[PDB]
């Protein structure tokens, strides 16, 4: 009724998913009494399976024709533009997010991966870096993923300031730090690059330095990491 | 030969918007505009606005599902009734719903459910982003508290029929006749706002002549004298003056027995301030969530 | 390096190379045919041929990966027993050395991890598909692997007998009896347990083990 | 390896202009090593025909405005040399109110020197490094520290009167907002992206509005520091955030009146019915006081790292990181003149007062730029 009697159900566009699985995913089993809401629920369920990018249902009067467009499978992964982050680390980062050769392309995760990589570039101090993904459609329902990296110039620590040190001096305290405010002209093996993990370890080293002298009450009230408006002058306090 | 029954119009994160839902909201807004088509005369812009409406609804629904908000059928019961003007709801509501869209009874409730879900999540998040300072509710109420010298405050509207600096007797007679006709029409149930828009020469004409809340003693002397015996809903005649004839209307009044020497007022200021902040935060949250989500229009 | 000829030509070339026995070029052709057409009429046959070529090409880790992929993607394929048998063969092959095999070295003392994995795989195949055509060879390999694992435990017990660690010897032989009761290594190890009991002056346990040995003198 | 191969995204070339007038430097005096390569707010100040300037090292000089002759000079470094004669790290822009010269320092110190001779009238320890220009009003000195504290110090005694705590995000832009005074209310920006108004009597918040948009998830797209000085006129407060909105708010209510999609950290000028603003991409603009409608836009100086503008002789003057001063016609936005003043560049604000135009270069050379 309404949707008429379903004599048979035909699927179109199925490439990877077996017809049995698609039938199992639909709520109607040639029930012979299908309404519009039943068709809408069927579409919603089919999309909820996560295997299709587009779903459409047509009626021949007797036949329910389910036209689906399967989400494309990954053909290859290409990294271009990266000058610092190697392709190996990137490729392992891809597999963690499910992007792997031979698997499907989860479009909704694209933004996620992009942001993640940008976050990584920000942890190293390479602000203004961008990582944008391009999906090109290859035949037989495939895609090629190219990650265009456009890294900027790494920001350099302009200053490392400690406020409230009356027993020791800033120079002495930061001499033991991993992060370097300045590098002597003779030393050409170190730089003033920033890293969040190094900053946390640095705070721990300062705490240990103050606790090994018998203070037993040293407390880091706060830590502020600032950045010049041109994004190449990171500051630490 | 094959007939398209339904299709995905837009993809929203893991959910979808179906062309059937788009048509349903199409019909909803068309029925809404049937009462006054000036509300939504646009067609393409209306269609895109409804597209965005469904997109936001899907975003909010998926977010609420993620959090875990749920509503029982018991909460549904009654949450519809005692709303239709004098309707015999939960029995007559269903019978009348059969004649408009109630082909299946559940449809209505399943929609109501959904709407409640979205409301509950929106309210929860938007109000979570709101912060209120007492100093702020105090300042908002301070003006009224200072102005509460009068035991009763009147909401008022005014209309002006102009006269020149040196009017003739004929001009005075014409202005008086027009003012008296306007007063009679208003007392006969005519809309005061429309009359003010059509005839009033005051700057508030395009605003319907609304003057707002006021202390009677602070009004012009003629207004204070005329309104000394006025009550809510009253229409007062014209008042002669060197610049024309004045007409006054009382819309509402308020007062309390508490001695104002402000007194139980900051609650109302809190309500209004919370409403304004809720509107702002909702707009900022409705666009913070549209930007952050994945959307693809396949309407093609 | 693989041309982009239509799918049929690529499959024919891969089959010809497999028949000729050139494993590397057949592997390259099959990889091209699989990564160009991921889900097609060739998918299952190409995956099986890749497993076979990887096995014959000594690319055992790749064979294991392909076997796992096939099993997880096609849990109910009619030719699934063949994949389990191939997994058993791969694990058994990881438990072999050619240089030591040339000199006639008994490798039962080396790492038994791969032997254990092969035993598990072959037992799975034999129990799941009793009527498969690979069941007899699987059973023979299971017998051999059980003997090898018991010989490993015997080697450990013998070393600890040499060291004078009697509790370790007793525990090892008890584990052999609980795990591999019917192997020859357990029969050989039984006198070691009796000696370990005797050294610790627990004569009742030694007498019990001696009775067990006598009842099974052969 | 790559740090040398790495290349920046953009930088505009030098606009080609013809000078409708000849700009000349009346005088130039060296105040020391200057701020250097440290992003600071330290800029000169003018008062009663005298010019006060300083540098990060600690030197403070009062000079004759007419010819730049030095009147007195002092150093705020350690008196007894307790440790290597440590630099004072002066960062708070030199302010001159009454007979006092207020300077902030990155050692959480605020100095008030004497105008007559330069002796330290008093010195106070604040909650954190004072990166903002001290604001003198109602006998109080307002300091916005790096850790989101707005403190008020007594003008004479120098003791802290009250303190307001402002939220601090995980990552922010160097620099802090200088409050503005209006009818006993101090309006100040915040590194979280909100403009807040507080009282002067005891520091009781009035209202706190959010100006930013922060349409992003990662840290960089969430940067919304309101590091500019809000401008109050006729009961409306104009504020502007980084990546945020140029908004107009009700002074009493803090309610948004109109909004625009421009962002910057430099100051803007509000005069007559127009708002001369420098975008965060170094693009000069002119808008309307009524709304965000644009009158003209000058996009020839993108990524030049311009300083905040100053309205001098009816022309908008802006410095440049290379050491160039550009004049602009307010009516049209066309370049009117261009001059090469210094070689170290400009980073701090120019000063325009009493018919005089002052600017301090990165090396510390104060310049009087006359026509």
């Amino acid at each position: 009724a309404e949707g008429f009697v379903v004599k048979d159900i035909h699927f179109e566009g199925l490439q990877r998913v077996a017809v049995g699985a698609a039938l199992l995913s639909m709520p109607v089993r040639t029930g012979d009494t299908v309404n519009d809401e039943d068709i809408s629920n069927t579409i919603r369920a089919l999309f909820a399976t996560g295997n299709f990018e587009d779903v459409r249902v047509l009626r021949d009067g007797d036949t329910l024709l389910v036209q689906v467009k399967e989400r494309p499978t990954i053909a290859s992964i290409t990294f271009s533009g990266n000058k610092s982050v190697k392709d190996d680390m990137l490729k392992q980062n891809l597999e963690a997010s499910g992007v792997r050769v031979g698997e499907s392309l989860d479009r909704t995760t694209i933004a996620d991966i992009e942001k993640g990589l940008e976050d990584f570039y920000y942890s190293v101090g390479k602000y203004s870096a961008s990582v944008k993904a391009v999906v090109t459609p290859l035949p037989r329902n495939r895609v090629d993923l190219k990650l265009v990296f456009q890294e900027g110039v790494s920001a350099e620590i302009q200053q490392i300031n400690i406020v409230g040190n009356h027993a020791f001096t800033t120079d002495e305290l930061i001499s033991h730090f991993q992060l370097r405010d300045e590098v002597p002209w003779w030393n050409v093996v170190g730089d003033r690059k920033y890293q969040k993990q190094k900053l946390a370890g640095d705070l721990e080293t300062l705490r240990s330095y103050y606790l090994d002298r018998g203070y037993a009450r040293f407390n880091i009230d706060s830590t502020q990491v600032s950045l010049t408006p041109d994004k190449k002058g990171i500051y630490v306090t | 030969a094959p007939q398209v029954v339904d299709k995905v119009a837009a993809v929203v994160n893991n959910g979808v918007v179906l062309e059937s839902d788009v048509d349903g909201l199409m019909q909803s807004v068309k029925l809404n505009a049937a009462q006054a088509r000036q509300q939504l005369p646009d067609d393409a812009t209306l269609r895109h606005q409804i597209m965005e409406r469904l997109i936001m609804d899907q975003i909010i629904l998926q977010m609420g599902q993620k959090m875990g908000v749920k509503i029982s059928d018991e909460q549904l019961d009654q949450a519809i009734a005692n709303i239709a003007k004098q309707n015999n709801m939960t029995l007559d509501q269903m019978r009348s719903r059969l004649a408009y869209d109630g082909l299946n009874y559940n449809t209505y409730r399943n929609q109501i459910r959904k709407e409640m879900i979205i409301s509950e999540v929106r309210n929860n998040e938007v109000r979570r982003r709101i912060t209120i300072l007492p100093q702020e509710v105090e300042s908002l109420a301070q003006q009224v508290g200072n102005q509460n010298d009068a035991s009763t405050e009147l909401n008022l509207s005014h209309i002006l029929i102009p006269l020149p600096e040196n009017p003739t007797s004929d001009q005075v007679n014409e202005a008086e006749s027009q003012a008296r006709a306007i007063v009679d029409q208003a007392r006969n149930g005519a809309d005061f706002g429309k009359l003010a828009i059509a005839h009033s020469a005051d700057q508030q004409a395009l605003n319907g002549g609304q003057m707002g809340w006021g202390r009677i003693q602070e009004l012009p002397g003629i207004f204070a004298q005329a309104l000394s015996t006025a009550k809510k809903g009253d229409i007062v005649g014209p008042i002669r003056s060197g610049v024309g004839f004045h007409i006054l209307k009382v819309n509402d009044l308020r007062g309390e027995s508490k001695n104002i020497s402000d007194a139980a007022q900051k609650d109302r200021a809190y309500r209004m301030l919370m409403n304004r902040k809720f509107s702002e935060e909702a707009a900022s949250w409705m666009q913070e969530q549209r930007a952050s989500a994945y959307v693809k229009i396949l309407s093609n | 390096e693989v041309p982009d000829n239509p799918p049929n030509e690529i499959y024919a070339t891969a089959q010809q190379k497999l028949q000729d026995g050139n494993w590397r070029q057949a592997i390259t052709q099959l990889e091209a045919l699989d990564n160009r057409y991921p889900f097609g009429p060739y998918s299952q046959q190409v995956q099986l041929d890749l497993i076979y070529a990887y096995y014959k090409n000594a690319d055992l880790p790749l064979a294991q990966a392909a076997i796992d992929r096939f099993i997880r993607l096609n849990p109910t394929h009619p030719n699934i027993d063949y994949v389990m048998y191939m997994r058993g063969l791969t694990n058994m092959a990881l438990d072999d050395s050619a240089l030591q095999g040339f000199f006639g070295v008994d490798r039962s003392d080396r790492d038994p991890q791969h032997a254990r994995a092969a035993f598990s795989d072959f037992s799975k195949l034999v129990r799941g598909y009793p009527n498969s055509q690979y069941t007899t060879d699987a059973t023979k390999r299971l017998v051999f692997l059980k003997d090898r694992l018991a010989k490993y435990e015997y080697s450990v017990a013998e070393y600890y007998t040499e060291r004078g660690a009697w509790v370790a010897v007793v525990n090892r032989v008890e584990g052999m009896l609980r795990d591999y009761p019917d192997t020859q290594a357990t029969r050989d190890a039984l006198p070691l347990m009796e000696n370990a009991y005797r050294q610790m002056q627990m004569n009742a346990q030694a007498e019990k083990v001696a009775k067990i040995i006598a009842a099974n003198s052969s | 390896l790559f740090n040398s191969e790495e290349d920046v995204v953009k930088m505009s070339p030098l606009p080609t202009v013809e000078n409708q007038f000849t700009p000349t430097t009346a005088w130039s005096t060296s105040v020391g090593s200057g701020i250097g390569n440290f992003y600071s707010n330290l800029h000169p100040a003018l008062a009663d025909n005298v010019v006060y300037a300083a540098d990060r090292a600690g030197l403070v000089k009062a000079l004759n405005a007419d010819d730049g002759k030095e009147i007195w000079s002092v150093s705020l470094a350690e008196k007894d040399g307790w440790f290597s004669k440590e630099p004072a790290l002066l960062s708070g822009g030199v302010t001159v109110s009454g007979g006092h010269v207020y300077i902030g320092s990155e050692k959480a110190q605020v100095y008030a020197l004497n105008t007559s001779d330069g002796t330290v009238a008093w010195q106070t320890k604040v909650a954190g490094e004072a990166l903002s220009r001290p604001v003198v009003s109602d006998g109080l000195v307002l300091i916005h520290t790096s850790n989101g504290q707005l403190q008020a110090l007594n003008e004479a005694d120098g003791a802290v009167k009250w303190t307001v705590n402002l939220d601090m995000p995980s990552l922010s832009l160097r620099g802090e907002s200088a409050p503005t005074t209006a009818f006993g209310a101090a309006v100040v920006g915040g590194d979280n992206g909100r403009v807040s108004a507080v009282l002067m009597e005891q520091g009781q918040m009035i209202w706190q509005q959010r100006i930013s948009q922060a349409t992003g998830s990662t840290e960089i797209d969430r940067l919304s520091d309101v590091d500019t000085t809000p401008v109050v006129v006729n009961g409306v407060v104009f504020a502007l955030a980084y990546n945020g909105n140029l908004t107009a708010l009700d002074l009493r209510s803090g309610q948004i009146m109109w909004k625009r999609e421009l962002g910057s950290v430099n100051d803007f000028i509000v005069d007559g019915n127009r708002i001369y603003l420098v975008d965060q991409n170094d693009r000069v603009m002119a808008l309307t006081i009524d709304g965000g409608v644009t009158l003209w836009t000058q996009s020839d100086l993108l990524h030049r790292l311009l300083t905040s503008p100053v309205l001098y002789n009816g022309n908008l003057v802006v410095g440049d990181s290379e050491g160039y001063l550009h004049w602009i016609n307010v009516e049209d936005g066309r370049f009117v003149a261009q001059q090469k003043v210094d070689s170290s560049g400009f980073q701090t604000e120019p000063v325009a007062a009493d018919g005089k135009l002052l600017i301090q270069a990165k090396d510390g050379t104060v310049y009087s730029i006359t026509r």
